């Protein structure tokens, strides 16, 4: 909007080219994490976790 | 003109149980004395407990290490029946080694010099491999009632490692306390009684220690009827 | 009583009443201990002899 | 356990799955948190080599209701172990019976 | 505080105006129109007044033709 | 966050704010009440006994 | 259905109890006299009231 | 066959202990049961009704 | 280690003989302990005086009637009951009473001695009819602890009476009625602490804040010989 850009202006920040889509704990649920499984399709490369 | 209950001999039945007395109790204090001080006793007497271990090479709770017939979530669930006094400092941190076929008690725990284990022949994990090996190091602290492990995760200060197992912490002495009024017979009198308090602790507070510990929890906290300021 | 006590006194006391009410009978009901026990209930003498 | 049952517990927690029944009696050689080892006797063992019986439990997993449901042993080193025996509990088992 | 509002009903005695007669009293509170408070919302302190005789549905009204005077005068 | 300042604009927010209590299968019509709320700790939304 | 049966047991009356007979002087006086462990808490008493 | 069980423990046959009170330390009239129950506890946890 | 003591302790004051003390934030479990060791010590160990026997110089016998008097004689004795004396120095004062007139006896026509001070004139004690002018009886003071029933002593009473010795219900303490209340209150973080809301009465004799603050004394000094 016009707003939100005079507010760039004023200070410069670059945009965002990505979204943020985060796996989050639930709310109000807290404990340790026992495992993690990683399955890839078959054509890409493995992360250095995986 | 009444009389003062005067602190009298004390009957030893083993390490964990005991018996007081408080020969001159006039008319109809036995019993306000009597349960006045066991709300107190079984409420707020400090102790020392187990706070946090940390083992050698496991991450987390449901864990198990190879070598022992338990879980780590059933090794935990042994140390928090550990019966510890520290004499003179606050927080301790226990060591415990060892290796080889066996069951390992609580009497190889590494002998600091204040920290003095108690029931020495508390279980603890049992090593059924000859080349198996344990290695953790307790924490111990001093405090009262029951906190457990998830309050205390907001009083972390940035808890760094991710080793620190954390368990519940239940610093009390006192497992349970009776009392018996009874009638005493002094040498001269019509009325009197005689109040018998039997408390049984885990070994870690002094039975005569334990009843002075109650009365300045008591006689202090009636300094505010004593006078009141609106 | 309480039906009575609010036609004679309107809503203000009866509803301060019907409090006390229950501060009253729910203190003095733990002093029964109103325990059943399997003495309590009782099997009639001739029950055999009237079947 | 139910100081209480009605003795229809050794039956309903062993006709289950949950419990580590031994397979072939023996002596228990090597018990741990996560695996058991008997050792069969000899009239019970086959001719042609045989060897040992080797039980795997099942440590910390997820049911369907997202409870927790892994066995512990409930054996110890040399205790002789017969055929139709138990040696892991299961989630709500103790000593074979069962406990809710 | 408030538990029965049985005394402002009697000065209105309908309880389907009172609703009406302090929810627009209470209005003027909360717009700061005005200001007749031990701790209390809008909407208690509207149930206190005509607890007390002090607003009803005429005593609303002829202080606000009262505003059109006030109004006719910076009017000009 | 839940810092120490949002309890005492909570505790605040629900001074004389009523509430409407209402049962699942609301036969009557004493099925939806209000209620004065009062801040508990826990997960059980507490219920007066005469109600 | 609880508080029903406290009211009951509180205003019934046995044939002989402690403080069976006595005179009182008002509902603070039998309060203060159950309390103190002397009248059981239905004996047939006589008190004033107005 | 229950009653020849509590004169095996030393307890009282009519199944029923004399408790006290927790806070007044005064004893509750009429004595009261004592047992032992086996207690389940059902899945309808409040952590998830909330 | 490090305990928690009450401040914000509010005390309301209405009809002087009665009083309302609140007190908090005590420790958890804290409002049991303190209010019913207290409830204790004013119903059953408190030092006060009051009237113990009676001698009707012209009754003899507890169911009997006098004349003139309107009332009984059970009645009488209710209202004796009830008379708040005080008494400074000495442990048994025996009063006089002797009216004459037509209407209520008030509590003033009594003689009073060098150190005994009642606290209520306008005390009735008996309504006298016309024509007679005629009441007499002696009211025996002495002072001790607690409550005393009439029936207890009678079952053991060593001291003769003559007949027409009435015995009258004893209740030295000066406190009528007293009964607490704990409830819940916070520290703004802790949602489980206590507030103890004492409530108390008393016979005029004493205030009720003079009857709270010399009743933690009794109980503060039996643990004279604990505390450090």
């Amino acid at each position: 909007t016009p707003e939100e850009k005079l507010l760039r202006a004023i200070f410069g920040e670059k945009a965002s080219d990505v979204k943020d889509s985060s796996l989050r704990v639930p709310n109000g649920v807290s404990g340790t994490v026992i495992d993690v499984q990683v399955f890839t399709r078959d054509g890409v490369e493995k992360d250095k976790r995986a | 003109e009444f009389l003062k209950p005067r602190l009298v001999d004390i009957e030893q039945v083993s390490s964990t149980h005991a018996k007081v007395t408080l020969e001159p109790l006039e008319r109809g204090f036995g019993h306000t004395l009597g349960n006045a001080l066991r709300r107190i006793l079984l409420s707020s007497m400090p102790g020392c407990a187990v706070t946090e271990v940390e083992i050698d090479g496991v991450l987390h709770e449901y864990s198990t290490k190879e070598g022992v017939q338990e879980d780590i979530l059933e090794i935990l669930l042994n140390l928090k029946g550990l019966a510890v006094r520290v004499q003179g400092k606050d927080e301790v941190i226990l060591t415990l080694n060892k290796s080889g076929i066996g069951p390992v008690t609580a009497a190889d725990i590494t002998h600091d010099g204040d920290v003095e284990i108690v029931k020495p022949q508390h279980v603890i994990c049992h090593l059924t491999d000859e080349n198996a090996s344990i290695s953790m190091r307790i924490k111990v602290q001093r405090g009262r009632g029951y906190v457990p492990a998830s309050t205390r995760i907001h009083s972390e200060e940035d808890e760094r490692p991710i080793g620190r197992l954390l368990v519940d912490a239940c610093y009390s002495p006192v497992e349970r306390i009776a009392y018996n009024v009874e009638a005493a017979r002094v040498e001269q009198r019509t009325d009197l009684d005689k109040l018998v308090i039997e408390m049984e602790t885990n070994g870690t507070i002094d039975p005569e220690e334990a009843i002075r510990r109650a009365a300045t929890i008591l006689a202090e906290q009636l300094e505010a009827f004593v006078d009141l300021r609106d | 009583m309480l039906n009575t006590c609010y036609r004679i006194l309107g809503l203000k006391p009866t509803v301060i009443f019907a409090d006390q009410i229950m501060y009253t009978g729910f203190a003095y009901a733990a002093r029964s201990g109103a325990s059943v026990g399997i003495d309590d209930m009782v099997i009639p003498e001739k029950k055999h002899e009237i079947i | 356990k139910p100081l209480v049952g009605t003795g229809m517990e050794r039956a309903v927690a062993v006709d289950s799955g949950v419990t580590a029944v031994a397979k072939r009696g023996g002596v228990v050689q090597y018990v741990d948190a996560s695996r058991i080892v008997i050792k069969v006797n000899e009239d019970e063992m086959y001719p042609g080599e045989a060897g040992i019986d080797i039980y795997n439990l099942t440590k910390y997993t997820r049911s369907n209701q997202n409870t927790c449901i892994n066995q512990m042993p409930c054996v110890s080193l040399g205790e002789p172990v017969e055929r139709g025996d138990v040696l892991a509990d299961g989630p709500s088992t103790d000593l074979g019976e069962l406990a809710l | 505080a408030r538990v029965t509002v049985q005394d402002a009903v009697e000065k209105i005695g309908n309880r389907f105006d009172l609703v009406l007669v302090a929810a627009r009293r209470a209005r003027q509170m909360q717009v700061g129109g005005k200001d007749l408070e031990e701790n209390d919302k809008t909407t208690v302190i509207a149930l206190r007044e005509i607890e007390e005789g002090l607003i009803n549905n005429q005593i609303l009204d002829v202080r606000e033709r009262q505003e059109q005077q006030e109004q006719e005068a910076a009017e000009l | 966050r839940e810092e120490a300042v949002v309890w005492d604009i909570l505790d605040e927010v629900i001074r004389e704010h009523p509430v409407l209590l209402n049962r699942a299968p609301t036969l009557h019509r004493l099925g939806i009440q209000a209620f004065e709320p009062v801040l508990i700790e826990g997960k059980a939304i507490q219920l007066h006994p005469l109600v | 259905q609880d508080v029903v049966l406290g009211l009951y047991y509180m205003t019934r009356d046995c044939v002989n109890a402690k403080g069976e007979g006595m005179v009182l002087t008002g509902p603070k006086e039998a309060e203060r006299l159950y309390r103190s462990g002397l009248a059981s808490l239905h004996a047939r008493v006589k008190v004033r009231i107005t | 066959e229950i009653k020849e069980l509590l004169k095996l423990g030393d307890l009282p046959t009519s199944g029923q202990i004399r408790l006290y009170d927790g806070r007044t330390g005064e004893q509750f009239e009429r004595p009261v049961t004592v047992g032992y129950m086996y207690m389940l506890k059902l899945n309808h946890l409040v952590d998830d009704k909330m």
